[PDB]
C-alpha cells in the first residue's frame, strides 16, 4: 500500500536517526514561528531539548543508537493542529483583505 | 532533586594521568 | 586532420622535486647559439641570466663579448656597434618581423622565450617536432619549401631540418647525435620558459614540509579547543 | 541577537570537561573509521550515480569525437 | 499569489494607474532627453535644431 | 656516428602494435597509389603508427642518452 | 569600569561580528568557505597590488611588463602565479559557497542571498577583465569574443560594444580601461562583502539541519576562529601546491604568446571558471537568445527563494532532493567540459541537453520533487 | 616529567611564552633551512649549478 | 622606495599603484571618522553642549 | 599608462585627443587644490572651536 512508500521515505529521510519528530524539522517561517509560540509549555520544552540533542549529534557527526529512533508509527504531529489554526487565521485575514 | 544530579563518567575522554581517585590534578596539571 | 600527441618523455626534470640538469642547460645554450639563433630569438633572455645556472661570470662575459649589438646615439647622433655585456638580451636575428617572414619563406620563426610554455605539450612537443621529421606518406604532396612534420599542426612546417646528426661540436665532448642535441636544447628551452624551476621546486619542498608539520598541529589545536563541545553531555530533567 | 535573548529553555543540564583534562584525539581511529564508513554508506547511493553518469557521458563524447575525426571509407 | 486579485486590489490598481503611467511618461521623457534620442526628438518642434 | 634514436626506433618497431600499424599503412599506400585521381591520404595511418612507435620510443631512448 | 572590547565603538563592531557572535555549534566544514573566500579576497587584493607596482597597462608593453615581472623582479613569479591560481581558488570556493547555499536552504536569507548574487556577478566581471591584462593570445581573443557578445543586444548593441572597446576593436584603450576597472572593482566587492556580513548577522546563520539553532549557539571566537584558521591553512596548502608544483595546470599555454590580432588561435575558450557559462551561450542558436541564457544562468539564483516549496528549509532530510542536487552538480561539470571542448557533432547535442537539464532541474524538477516530498510526509 | 618543567619554566608567563617562540623561530628557521636544502641537493645530486661549478 | 638607485621606471609604476590604492583607505578612515564623531555629536561654535537645541 | 616612455605622452593624449578628457584632467589637478583648501580650513575650524576635545 501507499503506507509502504511513506514508511520507506520516513526511514530514508533520516531525521528519525537523530531522535527527531517530523514537526521538529519544519522550516520556521512567520506562521510556523507563531505556531511554536502557541505551543503548551511541556511540548515546547520537549521540542527544544530534542532539537538541541539533534544539533549536538550533528556537530559530532553521530546518530542516536538504533533503538532510540522515532518510529514512524510513533511520530506524533504535535505542531500540526496549532499550525493549521494559524494558517487558517492567516487565510481569514487575507480573505478579509481582498 | 538537585541531589540526584550526578555527572556522567568521562573516563572515555579523560587524559591518561587524571584517571583515578588519586589527586593527579595538581602534580599532573603542569604536565598536561 | 588529426593530431599527434607528443609522448610523455621521461625528462630528468619531471618528478615533483627533480630539478633541471644544468649541464644539459649549458649544452643546450650552445646548441641554440650555433644552430637555432640563426633565425629564432629569446629577446626576453639576456646573457646575465646564464650566470649561476649554466655559465660562470667570466664565461658569460666572454659569451656576450663575442657578439656585436647596436647602441644608442653617439655625440654625432649615429648608431654604432659595440661588443655586448651582461645586460644585452640575445640578439634578434632579423631587425623586424617582416624581414624574418620574408627571409624564411613566409613564416615567422616564433620567439623561444616561452615556446615551451606556449605550446601544448611542452618539452615533449618540441623534442618530437625536432626528432620527428619524416618523408611524407603517399597521397600528400607538399609544395616545394615546406617540410612534413607529423607533430606540427597541419603536418606541414616551413622549417628546414634544424638538427641533423653531428651538427655542432659539444665542448664537453659528448657525441653530438641528433637525439642528444634535441634533448639538450629542449632542456635549455624549458629553463628559458621557467627560470624559477629549480627554486620553485625548492620552495615547494619547504612548503610540503611546513604543511606536514603545521596541519597536524593546527588540527590538534582545533581538537583541543573543540573537545569541550565534543565531550559535552546533555541531560533533560523536566518536572 | 547577542547572548541573552536567543531562546527560552528549561530543565536542560549540560556537563562539560576542561580541554586540559581530556584527550584531543579520543579513539581517533578505533571509533572514527566506523563512523566515516557509516557516513559514506549513507550518502554513496545519492551522490555517486550522477557522477558515474557524467563519466560515462565524458567517455562516450570523447570516443564519438575522435571516431568522427577518423576516415570515412569512400 | 491568491492573496492578490480580488475586489479590493483592483480599485487600488485603478487609483494608481494614473500616477504610475505618468511616472512612466516621466521616465520615457527623461531617457529621451538624457540620451538625446534622435528618433523621438526629430519630431518635436523646437529641439529639432540640435541636429 | 650512429644515432641512438635510430637504434631505439629500429628495435622498437617490432612491437606487435607497430606491426599491425605498418600493415595498415602499407595497405593504405597500395590503395592510394592504385587510385589515380584520389584524394584520400595515408596521413592518419602513419599517425597511428607514429603514435605507437613514439610511445614505445619515449619509454626507451633517454636511458641511452 | 567596562570592557573595551564591548564599549569601544570600533571594537564593539569587531566583537559583535567576529568575537561574541552567536554561531550554530553544528555547522559543518562547508561553512568554512565563507571565511576562505574573504581571505582569498584579501590575498587577491594583496598580490594584485604588488602586481600593480611592476605592470604597465599598454599594448606595446603589457606582455613585456608581465614577463619582466616573472623573470626579473625578485620573486615576481611567486606573486604572479599566486594571483592567477588564487583567482582560480577564489572561484572554486565561490562555487562551493553557492552550492552550500543551494543545498542547505540558506536562500531563505533573501537579503544576503541577493547581495551574494551581486557579489558573484562582480567577481566574474573582475576576473574576466583581469584575464585581459597579460595581453596574450587567449586574453585578446577571449576579450574580443566576450565583448562582441554584447552586439546581440537589440538597437543599442553595436554602440555598447564600441563604447566598451573604446574604439573599433579590442586595443590600447580597452586594455587601459580594463586595468583601471580591474583595480577599482575588488574594493566594491569588499564593500559588498561587508554588507553581506551585516545582512547575515541579523538572522544568525543556517546550521545544516535547517532548524533554528537559537538553543545551541556558541561564542564565535574560541571555536570558529581556529576552525577557520584550519580551513584557511588547508586552502593555502592547495593553493601553494598549485603555485609551486604545477603553476599553469589551470591555464591555457597559448596565453604565453604575445597577442597577434591577425591570427585566431585554434581554440578560444575562456578561463576554466567561465566555461559552464560559455557552454550555455553556445547551446542556443540565436545570438540574443545565447546572451539571455548566459545572463539567466547566473540570474536564476535570485529565483531560488521563490521556487522553494518543501516545508523543510534544509536538504539533509530530503533524499530525492539530494539526488537532484547532485544531478545538477554533475550537469554543471558536464557544461564546463563541453565549454572546454570544440563545438562539433558529439558536443553540440550534449551541450544542448546539459543546458536544458540544468534549467529544467532548477526550475521544474526540484519544486515538483519537493511537492512530492511534502506529500510523502503527510504535510 | 620534563613537560612539567617546561611549563613551569618557559610557558606559564605569556611573555616568556613569546620569548620562547621568538628564539625557537631563530633556531627552527636555521635548522629547517639546512635540512630542506640538504634534502633537495641530495635528491638532485649532480644537476644543480652548485654541484658543477667546480669544473669551470 | 625608489625600487633601485633613483626615481626611475620602477618608482613611477609603484607610485601609480599606491596613488590608486590609497584613496580607498582614505574613504575607510573617513567612515571610521564619521562613526567616532557620531558617538559624541558635533560641536557648535559657542563650544558649549547643545543637547537642548538639536 | 605608467611607463616612463609613455607617461607624459599619455597625459598629453588625455588632454588633447580623449573626448572631453582635458576637462577630467584639469578637474583632477585643481580638485586636488580644492581638497587641500577644504582640508586646511577643516583643520583650522577644529583648532579654533576646540573640536580637538573629540
Ligand atoms: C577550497 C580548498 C580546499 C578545502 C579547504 C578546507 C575547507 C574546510 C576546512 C574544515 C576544517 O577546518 O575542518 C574540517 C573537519 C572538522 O572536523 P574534525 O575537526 O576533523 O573533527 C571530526 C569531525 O567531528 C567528524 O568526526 P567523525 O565522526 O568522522 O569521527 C572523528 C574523526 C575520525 O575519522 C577520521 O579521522 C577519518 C579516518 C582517516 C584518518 O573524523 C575525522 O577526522 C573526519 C575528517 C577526516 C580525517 O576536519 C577535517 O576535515 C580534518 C582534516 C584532516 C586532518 C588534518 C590534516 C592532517
Ligand atoms: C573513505 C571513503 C571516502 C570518504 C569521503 C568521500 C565521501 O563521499 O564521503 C561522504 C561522507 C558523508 O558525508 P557526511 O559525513 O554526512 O557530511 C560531511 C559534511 O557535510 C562535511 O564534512 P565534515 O565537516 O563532516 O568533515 C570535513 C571533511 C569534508 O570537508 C569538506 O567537505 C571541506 C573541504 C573540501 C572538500 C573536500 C576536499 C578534500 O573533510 C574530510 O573528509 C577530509 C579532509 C578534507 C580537507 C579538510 C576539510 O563524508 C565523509 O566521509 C567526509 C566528508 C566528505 C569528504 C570529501
Ligand atoms: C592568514 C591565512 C592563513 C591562516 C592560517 C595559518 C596561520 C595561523 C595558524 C595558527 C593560528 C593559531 C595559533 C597562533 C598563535 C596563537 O596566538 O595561538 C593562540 C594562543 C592562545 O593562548 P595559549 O593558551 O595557547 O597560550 C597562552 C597561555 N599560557 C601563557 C598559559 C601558555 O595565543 C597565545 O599563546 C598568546 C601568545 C601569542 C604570541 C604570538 C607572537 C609570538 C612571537 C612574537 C615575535
Ligand atoms: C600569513 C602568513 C602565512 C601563513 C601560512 C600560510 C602560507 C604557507 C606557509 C607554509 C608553506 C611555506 C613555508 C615557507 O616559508 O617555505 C619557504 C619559502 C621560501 O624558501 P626559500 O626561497 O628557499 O627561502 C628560504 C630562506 N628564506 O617561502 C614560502 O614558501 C612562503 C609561502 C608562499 C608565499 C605566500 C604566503 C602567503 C601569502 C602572503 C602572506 C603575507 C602577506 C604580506 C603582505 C606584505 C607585507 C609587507
Ligand atoms: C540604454 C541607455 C543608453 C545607452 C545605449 C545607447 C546609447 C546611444 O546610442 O545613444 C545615442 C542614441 C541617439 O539616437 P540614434 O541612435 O541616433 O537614433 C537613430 C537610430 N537609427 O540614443 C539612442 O538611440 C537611444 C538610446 C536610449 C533608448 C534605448 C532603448
Ligand atoms: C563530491 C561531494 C563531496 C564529497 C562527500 C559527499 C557529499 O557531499 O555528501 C553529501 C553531504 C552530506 O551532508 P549531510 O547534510 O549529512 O547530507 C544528508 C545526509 N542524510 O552533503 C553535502 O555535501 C551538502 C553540501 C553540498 C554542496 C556543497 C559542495 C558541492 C559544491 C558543488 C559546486
Ligand atoms: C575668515 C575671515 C573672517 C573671520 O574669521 O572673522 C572672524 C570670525 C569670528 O567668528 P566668531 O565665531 O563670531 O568668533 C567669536 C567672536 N566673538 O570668524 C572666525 O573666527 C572663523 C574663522 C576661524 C575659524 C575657522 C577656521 C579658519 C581657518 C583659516 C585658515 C586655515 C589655515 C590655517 C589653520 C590650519
Ligand atoms: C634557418 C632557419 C631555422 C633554424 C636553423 C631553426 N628554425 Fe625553428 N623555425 C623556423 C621557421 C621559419 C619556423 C616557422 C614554421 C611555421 O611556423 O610554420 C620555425 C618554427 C619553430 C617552432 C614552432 C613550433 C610550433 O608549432 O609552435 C619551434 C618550437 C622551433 N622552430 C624551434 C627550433 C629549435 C629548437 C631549433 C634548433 C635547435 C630551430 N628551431 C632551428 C626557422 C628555423
Ligand atoms: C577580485 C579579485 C581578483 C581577481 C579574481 C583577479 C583575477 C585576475 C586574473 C585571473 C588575472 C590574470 C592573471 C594571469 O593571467 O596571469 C589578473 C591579473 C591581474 N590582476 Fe587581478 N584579480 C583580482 C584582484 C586584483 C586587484 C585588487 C588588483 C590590483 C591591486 C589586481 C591587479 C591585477 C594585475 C595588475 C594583473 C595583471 C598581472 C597578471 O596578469 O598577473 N587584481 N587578475
Ligand atoms: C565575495 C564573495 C563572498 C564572500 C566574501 C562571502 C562572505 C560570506 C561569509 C563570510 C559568510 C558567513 C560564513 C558562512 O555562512 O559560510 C557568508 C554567508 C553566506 N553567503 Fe556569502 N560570500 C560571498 C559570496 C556569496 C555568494 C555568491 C552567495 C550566493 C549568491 C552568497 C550567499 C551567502 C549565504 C546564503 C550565506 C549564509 C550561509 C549560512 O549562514 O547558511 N555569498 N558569506
Ligand atoms: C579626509 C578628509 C576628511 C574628511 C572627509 C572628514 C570628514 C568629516 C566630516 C564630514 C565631519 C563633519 C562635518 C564637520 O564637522 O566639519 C568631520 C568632523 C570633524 N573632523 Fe573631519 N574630515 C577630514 C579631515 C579631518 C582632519 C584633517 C581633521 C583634523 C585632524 C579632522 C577633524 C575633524 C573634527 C575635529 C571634526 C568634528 C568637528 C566638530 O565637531 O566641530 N577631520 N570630519
Amino acid at each position: 500500500w501507499l503506507e509502504g512508500i511513506r514508511k520507506w521515505y520516513y526511514n530514508a529521510a533520516g531525521f528519525n536517526k537523530l531522535g527527531l519528530m517530523r514537526d521538529d524539522t519544519i522550516y520556521e517561517d512567520d506562521d510556523v514561528k507563531e505556531a511554536i509560540r502557541r505551543l503548551p509549555e511541556n511540548l515546547y520544552n520537549d521540542r527544544v531539548f530534542r532539537i538541541k540533542r539533534a544539533l549536538d549529534l550533528t556537530m559530532r557527526q553521530q546518530i542516536l543508537p538504533k533503538e532510540q529512533w522515532t518510529k514512524y508509527e510513533e511520530d506524533k504531529f504535535y505542531l500540526e493542529p496549532y499550525l493549521k489554526e494559524v494558517i487558517r487565521e492567516r487565510k481569514e485575514r487575507e480573505e478579509w483583505a481582498k | 532533586s538537585h541531589t540526584d544530579i550526578r555527572v556522567p563518567d568521562f573516563s572515555d575522554y579523560r587524559r591518561a594521568e587524571v584517571l583515578d581517585s588519586t589527586k593527579s590534578s595538581k602534580e599532573s596539571s603542569d604536565a598536561r | 586532420d588529426l593530431e599527434l600527441h607528443a609522448p610523455s618523455y621521461p625528462w630528468s626534470h619531471r618528478g615533483l622535486l627533480s630539478s633541471l640538469d644544468h649541464t644539459s642547460i649549458r649544452r643546450g645554450f650552445q646548441v641554440y647559439k650555433q644552430v637555432c639563433s640563426s633565425c629564432h630569438s629569446m629577446d626576453y633572455v639576456a646573457y646575465r641570466h646564464l650566470v649561476g645556472v649554466c655559465y660562470t661570470e667570466e664565461e658569460a662575459k666572454a659569451l656576450a663579448e663575442e657578439v656585436e649589438v647596436q647602441d644608442g646615439p653617439n655625440e654625432d647622433g649615429e648608431m654604432f656597434m659595440r661588443p655586448g655585456k651582461l645586460s644585452d638580451y640575445f640578439p634578434k636575428p632579423y631587425p623586424n618581423p617582416e624581414a624574418a617572414r620574408a627571409a624564411n619563406n613566409g613564416a615567422l620563426p616564433p620567439d623561444l622565450s616561452y615556446i615551451v610554455r606556449a605550446r601544448h605539450g611542452g618539452e615533449d612537443y618540441v623534442f618530437s617536432l625536432l626528432t620527428g621529421y619524416c618523408e611524407p606518406p603517399t597521397g600528400v604532396s607538399l609544395r616545394e619549401g615546406l617540410y612534413f612534420n607529423p607533430y606540427f599542426p597541419g603536418q606541414a612546417i616551413a622549417m628546414a631540418p634544424p638538427i641533423y646528426n653531428e651538427v655542432l661540436e659539444f665542448d664537453d665532448g659528448t657525441p653530438a647525435t641528433m637525439s642528444q642535441v634535441a634533448k639538450d636544447v629542449c632542456t635549455f628551452l624549458r629553463w628559458a620558459s621557467e627560470p624559477e624551476h629549480d627554486h620553485r621546486k625548492r620552495m615547494g619542498l619547504k612548503m610540503l614540509m611546513m604543511m606536514g608539520l603545521l596541519l597536524p598541529l593546527v588540527y590538534a589545536m582545533k581538537r583541543h579547543k573543540w573537545s569541550v563541545l565534543k565531550s559535552r553531555k546533555l541531560a533533560y530533567r523536566p518536572p | 541577537r547577542e547572548f541573552g535573548h536567543l531562546t527560552r529553555m528549561r530543565h536542560v543540564i549540560t556537563y562539560s570537561l576542561s580541554p586540559f583534562e581530556q584527550r584531543a584525539f579520543p579513539h581517533y581511529f578505533t571509533k572514527g573509521i566506523p563512523n566515516v564508513l557509516r557516513r559514506t554508506r549513507a550518502c554513496i547511493l545519492r551522490v555517486a550515480p550522477p557522477f558515474v553518469v557524467f563519466y560515462l557521458v565524458y567517455t562516450w563524447g570523447t570516443q564519438e569525437f575522435e571516431k568522427s575525426k577518423r576516415k570515412n571509407p569512400a | 499569489l491568491s492573496r492578490f486579485l480580488g475586489p479590493r486590489y483592483r480599485e487600488l490598481a485603478r487609483n494608481w494607474i494614473p500616477t504610475a503611467s505618468m511616472w512612466g511618461a516621466v521616465g520615457a521623457v527623461g531617457l529621451v532627453w538624457a540620451t538625446d534620442w534622435r528618433l523621438i526628438l526629430d519630431w518635436v518642434p523646437y529641439i529639432n535644431g540640435k541636429f | 656516428l650512429v644515432d641512438p634514436l635510430t637504434t631505439v626506433r629500429e628495435q622498437c618497431e617490432q612491437i606487435e602494435k607497430c606491426i599491425k600499424a605498418r600493415e595498415r599503412l602499407e595497405l593504405c599506400d597500395q590503395r592510394v597509389s592504385s587510385r589515380s585521381q584520389t584524394e584520400e591520404d595515408c596521413t592518419e595511418e602513419l599517425f597511428d603508427f607514429l603514435h605507437a612507435r613514439d610511445h614505445c620510443v619515449a619509454h626507451k631512448l633517454f636511458n641511452s642518452l | 569600569m567596562t570592557n573595551i572590547r564591548k564599549s569601544h565603538p570600533l571594537m564593539k563592531i569587531i566583537n559583535n561580528a567576529f568575537i561574541d557572535l552567536p554561531a550554530p555549534s553544528n555547522i559543518s566544514s562547508w561553512w568554512n568557505f565563507g571565511s576562505l573566500l574573504g581571505i582569498c579576497l584579501i590575498l587577491q587584493i594583496l598580490t594584485g597590488l604588488f602586481l600593480a607596482m611592476h605592470y604597465t597597462s599598454d599594448t606595446t608593453t603589457a606582455f613585456s611588463s608581465v614577463t619582466h615581472i616573472c623573470r626579473d623582479v625578485n620573486y615576481g613569479w611567486v606573486i604572479r602565479y599566486l594571483h592567477a591560481n588564487g583567482a582560480s581558488m577564489f572561484f572554486i570556493c565561490l562555487f562551493i559557497h553557492v552550492g552550500r547555499g543551494l543545498y542547505y536552504g540558506s536562500y531563505m536569507f533573501l537579503e544576503t542571498w541577493n547581495i551574494g548574487v551581486v557579489l558573484l556577478f562582480t567577481v566574474m566581471a573582475t576576473a574576466f577583465m583581469g584575464y585581459v591584462l597579460p595581453w596574450g593570445q587567449m586574453s585578446f581573443w577571449g576579450a574580443t569574443v566576450i565583448t562582441n557578445l554584447l552586439s546581440a543586444i537589440p538597437y543599442i548593441g553595436t554602440d555598447l560594444v564600441e563604447w566598451i572597446w573604446g574604439g573599433f576593436s579590442v586595443d590600447k584603450a580597452t586594455l587601459t580601461r580594463f586595468f583601471a576597472f580591474h583595480f577599482i572593482l575588488p574594493f566594491i566587492i569588499t564593500a559588498l562583502a561587508a554588507v553581506h556580513l551585516l545582512f547575515l548577522h541579523e538572522t544568525g546563520s543556517n546550521n545544516p539541519t535547517g532548524i533554528s539553532s537559537d538553543m545551541d549557539k556558541i561564542p564565535f571566537h574560541p571555536y570558529y576562529t581556529i576552525k577557520d584558521i584550519l580551513g584557511a591553512l588547508f586552502m593555502m596548502l592547495i593553493l601553494l601546491i598549485l603555485v609551486l608544483f604545477s603553476p599553469d595546470l589551470l591555464g591555457d599555454p597559448d596565453n604565453y604568446t604575445p597577442a597577434n590580432p591577425l591570427n585566431t588561435p585554434p581554440h578560444i575558450k575562456p578561463e576554466w571558471y567561465f566555461l559552464f557559462a560559455y557552454a550555455i551561450l553556445r547551446s542556443i542558436p540565436n545570438k540574443l537568445g545565447g546572451v539571455l541564457a548566459l545572463v539567466a544562468s547566473i540570474l536564476i539564483l535570485i529565483l531560488m527563494p521563490m521556487l522553494h516549496t518543501s516545508k523543510q528549509r534544509s536538504m539533509m532530510f530530503r533524499p530525492l532532493s539530494q539526488c537532484l542536487f547532485w544531478m545538477l552538480v554533475a550537469d554543471l561539470i558536464t557544461l564546463t567540459w563541453i565549454g572546454g571542448q570544440p563545438v562539433e557533432h558529439p558536443f553540440i547535442i550534449i551541450g544542448q541537453l546539459a543546458s536544458i537539464l540544468y534549467f529544467l532541474i532548477i526550475l521544474v524538477l526540484m519544486p515538483i520533487t519537493s511537492i512530492i516530498e511534502n506529500n510523502l510526509l503527510k504535510w | 616529567t620534563l613537560t612539567a618543567r617546561l611549563y613551569s619554566l618557559l610557558f606559564r608567563r605569556t611573555s616568556t611564552f613569546a620569548l620562547t617562540i621568538a628564539v625557537g623561530a631563530l633556531f627552527f628557521e636555521r635548522a629547517f633551512d639546512q635540512g630542506a636544502d640538504a634534502i633537495y641537493e641530495h635528491i638532485n645530486q649532480g644537476k644543480l649549478w652548485k654541484h658543477i661549478k667546480h669544473k669551470y
